[PDB]
């Protein structure tokens, strides 16, 4: 609407403001009711595919894994790594960033020392376990899952972990809602996925449509990464 | 100021005059069955409009015909009392006069043969109580009013949602009030298509052969026509100029003049100027440029015969020079314009398979009863029934209006059958609105839904009862001899009866009446619903039809509707809406005339205001009706905005014309967010009543019209003085103008005591006037259940303050002092029945006995002989009410019971003890008893008693008025037989009955004197027949179901004073439950020793939002300040000058208020009997959006000697030092809701299991277990509690074995279980083996 | 079915056309099904001639009266003692069904409701036993010989 | 199964065995009269229609419907749905030992323990209470035992003190979102009818004391306890599940 409510609740509002301010409050208390139901099912289809993993055994004996990094688009850092390998396993001898400094019998239940380790030095990637490369069939393993996150040590081998997937993600779910670039920060700028040539203006050109460009800290842990559209004129 | 208001008089706070009173708030319910069961000589309305729609009834050859002349309602046999108290229906009998018509067809239509007229009768007609409601089997029920759709026409469109091209696709629908549904609609390729009852799609143009249209006449009227001469072989065209709009020259255009338009140009308006202003007459155009236009006529060779070109035929030069060689000079053609006159109906006539009006027919056939080949007179009897026959069809009287005004005609009144214009103006409506020409309509706008009632749903089913009777009058008038034959013998009732009682008593809107308070009865009585028969279902409503509409405003309320899956579909009324002749919706308005507001209303409808300019109620107003300023604030269109004052049309009538009437009694609402004004209005509506009663110190001045319009007090019908009063009735003594001029005048209530409402309250009246006193029309003579003086009273006032206290009142809890409940403030009566029915069995009818078997002597102290526990008795859980036995069949003995009987020589008898008794943890007061048995069964020593009390005061109650008329009457003959003297003392010392033998007078006198004892046995005339009357209903039988020889049922009355536990609320949405009763000195008290009444948080007022709340505890200490001063004045023994002037002083006080009150009019007594009243605080009235201002409350916070701020500093009980800050403390108005936690608690160890599945049953009124359900089994084993699971699967829920085995377990000692398979699967096994299937467990 | 039979005892001399013969036989089969079978507890055919009747009778006297009348009213012109008259009225009541919904949703059946009366309380197994074992308790203090003839007897 | 009153009630599944018993005696009647086919063939038509809506009603065609206008119910809705046997019946019971009622703030509690009011614990411990009473010798047998709880001697307030004494109780709230939706107490007997509920708990619940009612239930056997004890106790459950952090924040 055009003309906004210019009063407040300690002065008191007319007949229209009030009439026009029913509108929101109803439609807001009739998405509520209608939107349970909604999020009442999706639970229930999760516990039901879900609901027969459990943990069998102490270690399958894998060496694959996952590259965990931190999530840096949208803006600044927006998940430390800190918040994405707490309670993992790493899943190779990984080396802080000079040659050969290992950490790791390289099964490493990642608590809170060996995160203070890894932030004193910089590294932002390390590769560790996951579950969706277990070997183990019908279960998963002990250290494949990592810590219990009720308890603060490794899984228990009986673990019923299917129900409580299903419902740590179904419980929240009643609230949800249903031209230039330009550095913050100092840093060296680096590219990747690039071909590149010169251009008559004095100025840089690449031919490439996918590449990345990213900005190294002090110590070279990325800070921004953006990519640039094809055709585009490198500045610098 | 009137009698009853001059008592206590409440200080108006408002400032806007007022123009319109508040109407009777019962008006709904009770002007619509007026219009059902009245006489109506021009029908459309109810009974008579019923009868006219289906007699006469016609015999089936032809030979004899039945004939209705009138009708008539007989007088019901018991009142609404004695309908009650026996449980039987409240119920009129109607008597209809009909005349049967023999006549021959040998002569020509002879009908003077013979006429055979009776009166038959066709059964009963509920009827309606005064204040809007129907006994029902006794019960008290309530009708609510249906919002459903107007019947019309409806145009709409999916706006480019169905196709992937985006494209939005019209439609329009045709829907009756009774028939089947007819819709066109168009496709992605632009060709119209229809449906019948939403059955498979036909091309629409077969619906316009079956109406005998051939092609010519189908593109005659939906197109337009340009003519071709052939005159010099040179194909010439008459034009006018704006038909050739939007286009692009493919050719020369040339003329008497300028040649205008040429290769490459488009034609603008100016060129199309050019052409008008010249008046260009016919033009050569190439032969080449008509090539591919289609023909209207149809052109044949005059010599040959054959044909060369079709109608709707698209042209070439090959067929040209063929009509051209042939002399025809003439060419008819369609004009098609691609943007606003394209060829849909004429590319629709392309694909129909139809070419006649039999294969049309043949077609709609195959399409509604697929799988027969049809006939010549089964497709056009089938057509011919769909739409056009007034016995299958009927468009109503409102669906007529609304077809008429949607297509722009100019007559309201028709007929309800379709007709062949009416299809081809949908038709071309459709199309204009394809072409963009107008749009469509919404189908939640308040002009395309209308509000059916009481007396119209009633009389849509006794139209059915009437129809079913019908189609079995017409079968005896054509099978036998009607020479001997009477009415009376044709017409069988039991179809009618049937189909109103199962509509009156089995109905959807039919319901049970909410009985907590006189709020929430007119509240349930102005409901209005969407759900019902003919419209939604609850599961497919969607969100738009939930939502508030703009055209809401002054019609439908937008705070108070539900909040669980119901929320937007049920709504109540506004305060001052009305309601059509055709059912829709009104609002009032005052008239602008020339910039002056007048007074004079006008209702307006929903589709009538948006053509107006309406200004506000919150409007200032120049002593003329001017407005003060220049620039208002109005809606306009469906907007708001800022307009000039000659631009304005209309006002309102007032600032609470937009709310319900539940939602107009919360003081200061304009300050309250609206999700908590929702949650106060339904909150007000299960208060329950108290034993006192006390008035709010702060209200809007809307409660003495809810108190009064609810019928639950006792109002004066004519005035008069009050000559008896007592607890139980009063007696009025009529004034000599209302006077009638032929009986007593002599006006008697009788009061209702101690009664059960539908909710188990207590309903209890109690007299206000005192003996003596005077009495005009329309005052209040006795209170109901919340009611103070005739205001609704429905809470206490409490003093308060908001703080944290050591955590007791943590999330929304209270705390409260024992002072609150040792004074009983919150106590409630609740009164309950039980019954004990007697019945016959295959061994023998049971009996209502006192020797009971094996009982003790004790518990048989309390049953009189005939086996009836006593009136006054104090019962407990466990006692016996009425003691019963059965008869016994003979039963086995285990061996070791029968060497025990051997043993100590007891023997069992033949009967079984079936008593009736006290349900555990209840305690009351036996306070009632009430015996009924069958015609033919032996009366009782307890039910003669009753007979025997009740017939003597039963008698006393009517030789009270005799004593008016007869010794009165005495006194007349006394004055005329002593004329001609003066016996007077002489008179008065002789008896009086002898007063017919005195000195006698001359003879006209003397027959004077035998007129007098006419009279005097005219009494006796008139009394012995009342009183045989009332005595035989009184000793007359009853009529118990068949097998039950009688009936006992007791009353017992509890009292419950308030807990831990019990839930409280206030007005402004603040709710919750009492976590601790405790002492008096703990509690927080002034530096005056005054403690306070309850403790409350403040962390629950700012992230609320109800700042309503905080406002009304400043306004009501003020209140109770002034009361202390007045108080003060007459302990201290002042003069009556000083509180005269000082009440004078907190009458005037404020801004321009309307209300003016001058006590120099009042006598000594009057102001001392006000001053009385007002000493415990003086009462205050703010309207809900015209409310008082912060500056006033200040002013009379200091009126009465208080801090401004409206906080005060407070001592710690426990320790006695000061809290830190200072503290709100004040006085606001609870209410004690009917969430009781004696209700709510349940326990159970074991009990009774189901049939089939043999688990526990549920609830709390079967002793029942607690479901644990789908979810709460994932928690359990989320946790991994396996041993838990299997104990509540198994042996607690289902295992039979396992469940008798645990515990005895139990009682040794031995927690331990043996588990095994429940019996639900084993049910499941067997019903998929039922199935065929071999399902099996493999070991 | 009843068509087929007057079709096999047709006799065309008598002069009559076939409509008027084989109406009876229609009727009949049509009568007879409907008394034999629909109801689910069957009635025999004397009660149901005994049914219709009293209904037919009631149907006058209501409409005479302007009532419905009391059983007196109804043996005093059925000619029958009204013991008879009250038995009768029992008979005619068909079973309700198990789905019928109850309150105001429809998720709640009558069929919910409806408890097993034939099972023993638990209270009753205990005591059942603890007198079992009372007795063989007290049977061992006298004579063996003297307690065999009182486990026969 | 008869009613009070003398009506009767059924099941549907009568309806729908008896229509197909009396049109397959028809046929076999029909087949000894040796009729014309066109006969014999509607007989046959009809008896199909009749077993196809005994075993699945709507599904070819239109519903068969009762005397009060209702569909059927056949032997395929009584295992399929929201109300068959599977969700409303082996999926979730209801149980014996078990109550419920409204809940009120206790501020002066341990994080272990809850307020139990002692009519509800009489009710749901009578088996105990009743073996605990003829243990002592205190009544002879255990119809006696009956009437002394009934009568509500001073001696049973004492042996009810003993029996609640290290005897869990779970407690419940619906709609139960996660597993700590259920959780395990020491009970502390009170007077009164509301039961009492720590302050620091509310948040796992989503509870508060506007109203809202909760569930009681009582496990019986030694296992149980011993897992009521060690896995569900409300002083185990201080971390989320879903994420690591605390859940017993001061609100
Ligand atoms: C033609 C017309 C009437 C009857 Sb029928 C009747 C016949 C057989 C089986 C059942 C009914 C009747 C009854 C008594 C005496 C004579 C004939 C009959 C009865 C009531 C209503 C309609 C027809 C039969 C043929
Ligand atoms: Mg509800
Ligand atoms: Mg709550
Ligand atoms: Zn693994």
């Amino acid at each position: 609407i055009e003309t906004p409510i210019t009063a407040n609740f300690r002065e008191g509002l007319n007949v229209l403001q009030y009439f026009i301010s029913t509108h929101g409050a109803r439609k807001g208390l009739a998405d509520t009711a209608l939107k349970t139901a909604n999020s009442g099912y999706l639970t229930r289809r999760l516990v039901d595919v879900a609901q027969d993993l459990v943990v069998t055994e102490d270690d399958c004996g894998t060496h694959e894994g996952i590259m965990m990094t931190p999530v840096i688009e949208g803006g600044d850092v927006k998940e430390p790594l800190r918040d994405r390998v707490l309670g993992r396993v790493t899943a190779e001898d990984v080396l802080k960033p000079g040659t050969a400094d290992i950490l790791v019998p390289r099964n490493t239940l990642l608590h809170e020392q060996w995160c203070d380790l890894l932030e004193e030095n910089s590294v932002d990637a390390v590769k560790v376990r996951s579950v969706v490369s277990c070997d183990t069939d019908f279960g998963v393993c002990a250290h494949c899952y990592g810590r219990d996150l009720a308890r603060g040590h490794i899984i228990n081998k009986g673990e019923a972990i299917g129900v409580i997937a299903a419902q740590s993600i179904g419980e929240p779910g009643t609230q949800l809602t249903m031209s230039s670039i330009q550095v913050k920060n100092k840093g060296s700028i680096k590219l990747s996925n690039v071909k590149s040539v010169v251009n008559s203006s004095g100025k840089l050109v690449i031919t490439s449509r996918n590449t990345e460009l990213k900005l190294i800290d002090e110590f070279g842990r990325t800070k921004e990464s953006y990519k640039v559209p094809y055709g585009a004129v490198l500045a610098k | 100021y009137s009698y009853t208001e001059k008592k206590r008089i409440r200080k108006d706070f408002g400032k806007r005059p007022q123009v319109l009173d508040v109407p009777y708030l019962l008006s709904i319910q009770l002007d619509s069955f007026q219009k059902f069961i009245e006489q109506d000589p021009e029908g459309q309305y109810g009974l008579e409009a019923a009868f006219r729609s289906v007699f006469p009834i016609q015999s089936y050859s032809g030979n004899s015909e039945l004939q209705y002349v009138s009708y008539r309602l007989g007088e019901p046999v018991f009142d609404v009392q004695e309908c009650q108290i026996r449980g039987v229906t409240y119920s009129a009998p109607l008597r209809v006069k009909l005349r049967l018509v023999i006549y021959e067809r040998e002569a020509p239509e002879g009908t003077v043969k013979d006429i055979k007229e009776q009166e038959v009768y066709m059964g009963e007609i509920p009827l309606m109580t005064d204040n809007g409601t129907f006994v029902i089997n006794g019960t008290e029920r309530v009708i609510v009013s249906q919002l459903h759709r107007s019947p019309g026409v409806f145009f709409d469109s999916d706006k480019g949602k169905t196709h992937s091209s985006g494209k939005v696709l019209y439609n329009a629908r045709i829907i009756p009030y009774r028939g089947s549904w007819l819709d066109f609609e168009f496709d992605p390729k632009d060709n119209l298509f229809v449906r019948i009852d939403r059955r498979r799609k036909l091309p629409a143009t077969i619906i316009l052969r079956a109406l005998n249209y051939t092609t010519e006449q189908i593109l005659d009227l939906f197109f337009e026509k340009v003519i071709f001469e052939i005159r010099d072989n040179k194909l010439q065209m008459e034009l006018v100029p704006e038909r050739l709009r939007g286009e692009t020259a493919s050719f020369d255009i040339e003329a008497n003049g300028k040649v205008y338009v040429e290769k490459g140009r488009r034609i603008t308006a100016r060129h199309i100027r050019q052409l008008e202003k010249d008046d260009v007459k016919l033009i050569e155009v190439p032969v080449e440029y008509i090539a591919g236009k289609v023909v209207a006529k149809d052109y044949i060779d005059e010599s040959t015969g054959e044909l060369i070109c079709a109608a709707n035929m698209e042209l070439s030069l090959d067929l040209l020079a063929k009509l051209s060689q042939s002399g025809h000079k003439r060419i008819e053609t369609l004009f098609t314009n691609d943007l606003d006159h394209g060829p849909y109906i004429s590319e629709t006539l392309r694909v129909d398979p139809t070419n006649d009006r039999l294969s049309a027919l043949v077609e709609i056939y195959r399409m509604m009863r697929p799988g027969e080949p049809p006939t010549r007179e089964a497709a056009e009897s089938l057509f011919e029934n769909l739409f056009f026959s007034e016995d299958r069809y009927d468009l109503s009287a409102v669906g007529r209006m609304k077809f008429n005004r949607s297509l722009l005609r100019e007559e309201i009144e028709g007929s309800g059958i379709l007709s062949k214009d009416d299809i081809i103006d949908v038709m071309k409506k459709l199309i204009d609105i394809r072409n963009g020409k107008g749009e469509v309509d919404d189908i939640d706008h308040l002009g395309n839904r209308r509000i059916r009632s009481v007396g119209e749903m009633a009389e849509n089913q006794f139209r059915v009862g009437l129809v079913r009777v019908e189609r079995a009058v017409k079968e005896r008038l054509s099978l036998g001899d009607l020479d001997t034959l009477m009415p009376q013998d044709m017409i069988n009732a039991k179809p009618i009866s049937a189909a109103v009682k199962e509509f009156f008593g089995s109905s959807q809107l039919s319901q049970f009446m909410d009985q907590n308070n006189p709020l929430s009865e007119i509240t349930h009585k102005r409901r209005i619903s969407a759900l019902g028969p003919g419209g939604l279902t609850r599961e497919r409503a969607g969100f738009e039809v939930r939502d508030v509409h703009p055209t809401h405003y002054g019609r439908v309320c937008p705070i108070e509707t539900p909040e669980g899956p119901n929320i937007g579909l049920i709504n109540s009324l506004s305060v001052y809406a009305q309601t059509n002749e055709y059912g829709f919706l009104e609002t009032p308005y005052r008239k602008v005339t020339d910039g002056v507001v007048t007074d004079e209303i006008h209702y307006l409808s929903a589709i009538e205001e948006g053509n107006y300019v309406i200004a506000q109620a919150n409007s200032n107003l120049d002593e003329e009706g001017h407005f003060v300023e220049d620039l208002v604030t109005c809606r306009s269109k469906g907007e708001s905005s800022l307009f000039s004052r000659d631009q304005v049309d209309y006002m309102d009538v007032s600032t609470q014309q937009v709310v319900s009437v539940g939602a107009s009694l919360i003081p200061f609402l304009e300050h309250d967010d609206a999700n908590r004004a929702l949650m106060g209005a339904n909150m007000q509506r299960q208060a329950v009543p108290t034993l006192r009663a006390d008035k709010p110190l702060v209200g809007t001045g809307m409660e003495r019209a809810v108190a009064v319009d609810s019928g639950v007090t006792a109002v004066a019908k004519r005035g008069g003085v009050v000559q008896y009063v007592d607890a139980s009735r009063i007696v009025i003594k009529v004034n000599e103008d209302e006077m009638y001029p032929g009986e007593a005048g002599i006006d008697i209530y009788n009061l209702t005591k101690y009664t059960r409402s539908n909710q188990n309250t207590c309903i209890n009246q109690m007299p206000c006037v005192s003996l003596g006193e005077p009495v005009e029309r329309g005052d209040v003579l006795a209170d109901g259940p919340s009611t103070d003086l005739g205001e609704l009273a429905l809470g206490q006032n409490m003093r308060v303050a908001f703080m944290p206290w050591n955590g007791y009142n943590f999330e929304d809890s209270i705390l409260v002092s024992e002072r609150v409940v040792q004074e009983d403030r919150f106590t409630t009566i609740h009164i309950q029945e039980l019954a004990c029915v007697s019945r016959d069995t295959k061994l023998g009818p049971e009996e209502i006995t006192a020797d009971i078997p094996n009982v003790g002597e004790a518990a048989l102290s309390k049953l009189d002989e005939s086996g009836i526990v006593y009136i006054g008795a104090e019962v407990t859980g466990g006692d016996i009410l009425v003691g019963k036995v059965t008869p016994k069949g003979e039963t086995q003995l285990t061996p070791e019971e029968k060497l025990l009987r051997a043993i100590f020589g007891e023997k069992a008898s033949d009967v079984k003890d079936s008593s009736l008794r006290v349900p555990n943890g209840v305690s009351g007061t036996v306070i009632d008893v009430q015996v009924f048995t069958r015609d033919g069964v032996e009366k009782d020593k307890r039910a003669l008693e009753i007979e025997e009390m009740q017939l003597k005061q039963a008698k006393k109650d009517l030789s009270e008025e005799l004593q008016i008329l007869e010794a009165g009457l005495f006194s007349r003959i006394r004055a005329v037989l002593v004329a001609g003297g003066v016996e007077a003392e002489k008179l008065d010392k002789l008896p009086r009955d002898r007063w017919l033998e005195l000195g006698l007078t001359d003879e006209e006198k003397q027959n004077q004197l035998e007129q007098l004892a006419e009279q005097y046995d005219e009494l006796k005339h008139e009394f012995e027949k009342k009183l045989e009357a009332k005595r035989r209903k009184i000793t007359q039988g009853d009529d118990l179901a068949p097998g039950v020889l009688k009936i006992v049922k007791v009353y017992l009355a509890v009292k419950r004073r308030i807990q831990p536990g019990d839930k409280m609320a206030g007005r402004h949405g603040n709710k919750g439950v009492i976590s601790k009763i405790n002492p008096i000195e703990d509690m927080p008290y002034d530096e005056n020793g005054t403690p306070v009444d309850i403790v409350l948080n403040p962390l629950g007022v700012p992230s609320r939002m109800n700042i309503g709340q905080i406002l009304e505890t400043h306004l009501g200490m003020a209140a109770k300040g002034i009361g202390d001063k007045i108080n003060a004045m007459l302990k201290q023994q002042q003069e009556v000058a000083k509180l005269r002037e000082f009440i004078q002083r907190a009458y005037d006080l404020g801004a321009d208020v309307r209300q003016k009150v001058d006590l120099s009019t009042f006598s000594d007594e009057e102001v001392m009997r006000l001053a009385e009243n007002l000493r415990k605080g003086m009462p205050i009235a703010t309207p809900v959006f015209d409310g008082a201002k912060e500056a006033e409350i200040k002013e009379l916070l200091k009126l009465g000697d208080l801090p401004t701020s409206g906080q005060i500093r407070l001592y710690d009980g426990r320790t006695g030092e000061q809290f830190e800050r200072p503290v709100t403390v004040g006085y606001m108005y609870m209410l004690k809701l009917n969430h009781l936690v004696d209700d709510k608690m349940h326990a159970r160890s074991t009990g009774s299991y189901s049939l089939v599945t043999q688990q526990p049953l549920g609830g709390k009124a079967q002793f029942g277990g607690q479901r644990f359900g789908e979810m709460e089994v994932w928690a359990l084993e989320a946790y991994g509690a396996a041993y838990t699971l299997q104990e509540m699967l198994t042996v607690k829920s289902d295992d039979v074995n396992g469940r008798t085995k645990m515990y005895k377990n139990i009682v040794d000692g031995n927690h331990q279980m043996e588990p095994g398979m429940p019996e639900s699967f084993n049910v499941l096994l067997k019903e998929i083996r039922s199935l065929g299937i071999n399902i099996e467990l493999e070991d | 079915i009843g068509l087929m039979k007057a079709v096999d005892k047709f006799e065309y001399r008598r002069g009559y056309k076939f409509s008027t013969y084989a109406t009876w036989w229609i009727r009949q089969a049509i009568t007879r099904s409907i008394a034999d079978q629909a109801r689910t507890i069957r009635i025999p055919v004397h009660m149901i001639e005994t049914i219709n009747k009293l209904n037919r009778i009631s149907r006058q006297m209501l409409q005479e009266m302007g009532r419905e009348p009391t059983p007196e009213e109804l043996a005093e012109r059925m000619l029958m003692p009204e013991d008879k008259i009250r038995k009768v009225l029992k008979i005619a009541k068909e079973p309700i069904s198990m789905e019928t919904p109850i309150g105001d949703d429809e998720d709640s059946h009558l069929g919910d409701f409806i408890e097993d009366t034939t099972l023993e309380l638990p209270l009753d197994s205990a005591t059942t036993e603890s007198l079992r074992a009372a007795t063989h308790d007290v049977l061992a203090g006298l004579t063996a010989r003297e307690a065999k003839v009182l486990r026969m007897r | 199964v008869p009613l009070d009153g003398g009506r009767f009630a059924t099941s549907d599944l009568n309806d729908l065995y008896r229509r197909v018993i009396n049109r397959n005696n028809r046929l076999k009647r029909l087949l000894d009269l040796a009729a014309p086919d066109i006969i014999v063939r509607n007989e046959k038509r009809m008896l199909q229609e009749a077993v196809d809506a005994l075993l699945d009603n709507g599904r070819r065609g239109r519903a068969i419907t009762g005397s009060n206008k209702r569909p059927l119910k056949s032997l395929a809705d009584m295992i399929k749905g929201k109300q068959g046997r599977f969700r409303q019946n082996l999926l979730g019971k209801r149980v014996d030992y078990s109550g419920r009622s409204v809940i009120t703030v206790g501020p002066y509690l341990r994080l272990h323990q809850c307020g139990l009011p002692k009519k509800m614990a009489l009710e749901l411990f009578k088996p105990f209470i009743y073996g605990k009473l003829e243990l002592r010798g205190l009544a002879t047998t255990i119809k006696a035992a009956k009437k002394m709880v009934e009568r509500e001697e001073a001696v049973v307030w004492d042996i009810l003190d003993e029996v609640i004494r290290e005897h869990p109780v779970l407690l419940n709230r619906a709609p139960t979102l996660h597993r700590l939706g259920i959780q395990a107490f020491e009970p502390v007997l009170i007077e009164g009818k509301a039961i009492q509920l720590h302050p620091l708990v509310c948040a796992a619940y989503n509870a508060d004391f506007d109203g809202d009612q909760m569930a009681v239930h009582v496990p019986l056997t030694l296992e149980a306890q011993l897992e009521a004890r060690a896995l569900m106790m409300s002083t185990n459950n201080i971390l989320s599940p879903a994420n690591g952090e605390p859940i017993i924040v001061p609100s």
